[PDB]
């Protein structure tokens, strides 16, 4: 397996932005953000498959985050505009060695996992 | 089966399936008579009886060792079967069980929880220990000319070894039932006494094996000479509700040189678990038998009624359909159960071929829908897949 | 697999009344998203009606929207369609489908199994 390692958060006020990077140690095909807020449960934020070569976001993100990838690096960045305090919560790094097709929006699809990334969003 | 094709989308949706949805768990009891073995003593030596009588008394303390584990340690499916355990291994509950099988080797009994469970007792080994051992060992002697006694004394201690080491191998928690824990008669017996209705209960008899398969066992305790310990077996309540499969493939339009690639995300089962639909998205999570499909209730998704309108108009503002994007048409193959979508673009040479004649057509590039009866082979390059 | 089965139609005069059913031999059509359909001489067949599986809701075509009423009959394993204020353009076979994907919001769309009709003629 492939082990993924995060970076870019930070505590930012309404309406700025931010920028997330996540690299991983082997080659990925599925690699995406899924984020868990305080006391909510973990939710889809936005994957690239390249077996594919396409790109998803939930409907909650779509027009603020935008989604990128570097093949050869086997990173992911990820924008992040206009940010409001319910996006506020632990960003986690998803990925999947690769293989066969899976919708990008389940987290059961992905086999990799970090840590996290904290976004915090106030005054 | 009906197999539509949705140009929209370059998808497909089957339907006509018949659901079969688990709805409960049903909690059989068992209690297994062993008899006095641990009173009878084998002192001359080397011997058939000895031996079979020495591994009977070796897997009873066995199994008490591993209740003695498995309670030491427990201080959806597993967590409601420990905890309907936690409530027999109440001594009134035990007591109780055991006095409902008194005169009877089936019964329904009701816990203080409410829960109505059905308690099984297997007395072949104490009915041989009590009936015929203990007169064939005079004076401590085992050495006898009665050979069919140790046959026999193997015939009806096999099932108790057995159940002994499954338990003991998994800690108290069987992942499989096996037959030494409940043989097909006993499975259907307990299929028949399931909280549901009629239709229900003769699909699961007609489906033994999927009832069985999705079932596990507890270890209760040895209470005596009597292992106690619980099946539980699926309850599947609802039954002959719409099912359906959705599988796509790369759409891709091209304007002014810039393609435009959309890839529906939401593909895999559907059921219409009464009232709410769920999703279930890795195919492995469904079985298809006939005209029925088994879905495991676990690793379902609820997903939202609005949801299905994404096979009508994949643009619809009522829903945000699940879909990824893309810029750079990929070449694929999506096998449907009564045919296939071809997704062929620029660099990939794709075709249609029976296995009669060899290649039938070429396709042209965009998404094509193949049926199982216009061929019987699709290929993109040196990629052959063979149709249903 | 179902067997969609249609009755209660017949000859009636101007102004009549009239109570369709549908009904699956052995299957109960509780959870179907049940469509009426009917097919007119010298016109297209046209979904008229339908009712959901999630909540009951319904959709009628202003053909015959408040002159008829879909609802769910024998406890709940049957489908009935009640028809009041009866035309001549009424005049067609009306037949009870499944709809596709469970589903019923607007003109209904046919799904896998489908009756045989039942005539219902309006002098
Ligand atoms: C052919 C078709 O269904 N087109 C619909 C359109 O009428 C509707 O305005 C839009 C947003 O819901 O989705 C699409
Ligand atoms: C068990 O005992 C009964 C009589 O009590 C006898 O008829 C039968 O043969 C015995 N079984 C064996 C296996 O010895």
């Amino acid at each position: 397996q492939v082990q993924l390692q995060e970076s870019g958060g930070g505590s930012v006020q309404p309406g700025d932005s931010l920028r997330l990077s996540c690299a991983a140690s082997g080659r990925t095909n599925l690699m995406g953000w899924f984020r868990q807020a305080p006391g909510k449960e973990r939710d889809f934020v936005a994957a690239i498959r390249w077996s594919t070569r396409t790109t998803g976001y939930a409907d909650s993100v779509k027009g603020r985050f935008s989604i990128s990838r570097d093949n050869a690096k086997n990173t992911v960045y990820l924008q992040m505009n206009s940010l409001q305090p319910e996006d506020t919560a632990v960003y986690y790094c998803a990925a999947d060695v690769g293989g066969s097709y899976s919708s990008m929006y389940y987290a059961r699809n992905y086999d990799a996992w970090g840590q996290g990334t904290q976004v915090t969003v106030s005054s | 089966l009906k197999e539509s094709y949705l140009e929209e989308s370059c998808s497909t949706i089957t339907e006509g399936y018949l659901s079969v949805l688990r709805t409960g768990w049903y909690t059989n009891v068992f209690t297994l008579e062993v008899g006095d073995v641990e009173n009878l003593t084998c002192a001359d030596g080397p011997s058939l009886i000895k031996t079979e009588l020495d591994l009977t008394k070796s897997a009873l303390r066995e199994l008490r060792t591993v209740s003695a584990d498995q309670l030491a340690r427990e201080e959806a499916a597993v967590t409601a079967g420990v905890a309907i355990a936690k409530t027999i291994r109440l001594e009134s509950e035990v007591t109780a069980i055991k006095n409902a099988l008194k005169k009877t080797n089936e019964a329904v009994s009701t816990l203080g929880n409410g829960v109505r469970v059905l308690a099984t007792a297997v007395r072949e080994l104490k009915d041989f220990v009590s009936k015929n051992l203990t007169r064939a060992i005079n004076k401590n002697k085992c050495d006898i000319p009665d050979l069919k006694m140790a046959v026999s004394f193997s015939q009806f201690n096999r099932r108790f070894l057995n159940v002994v080491r499954q338990f003991s191998d998994n800690a108290g928690i069987t992942p499989a039932i096996s037959l030494d824990l409940m043989t097909d008669a006993e499975l259907a017996r307990a299929v028949s006494n399931m909280p549901t209705s009629a239709g229900q209960i003769k699909l699961m008899l007609e489906n033994r094996a999927m009832v069985r398969r999705k079932g596990f066992g507890i270890l209760i305790g040895v209470y005596g000479s009597s292992v106690i310990y619980m099946v539980q077996l699926p309850i599947f309540g609802v039954i002959d509700t719409p099912c359906w499969i959705v599988k796509a493939a790369p759409s891709c339009s091209e304007k002014k040189g810039n393609y435009a690639c959309l890839l529906r995300e939401d593909q895999g089962w559907y059921c219409q678990n009464a009232g709410s639909t769920v999703y279930y998205p890795n195919e492995k999570d469904c079985e298809t038998r006939g005209d029925h499909v088994f879905c495991d209730t676990a690793a379902g998704i609820n997903v939202a009624e609005q949801s299905k309108e994404c096979n009508i108009n994949i643009s619809t503002t009522n829903y945000p359909c699940k879909v990824s994007t893309g810029r750079h048409p990929i070449s694929m193959v999506a096998l449907s159960p009564l045919g296939a979508l071809v997704a062929c673009y620029k660099g990939v040479s794709c075709s249609i071929g029976s296995n009669r004649v060899g290649i039938i057509k070429q396709l042209n590039k965009g998404c094509s829908y193949i049926t199982n009866q216009d061929a019987d082979t699709v290929t993109i390059d040196n990629t052959v897949y063979q149709l249903s």
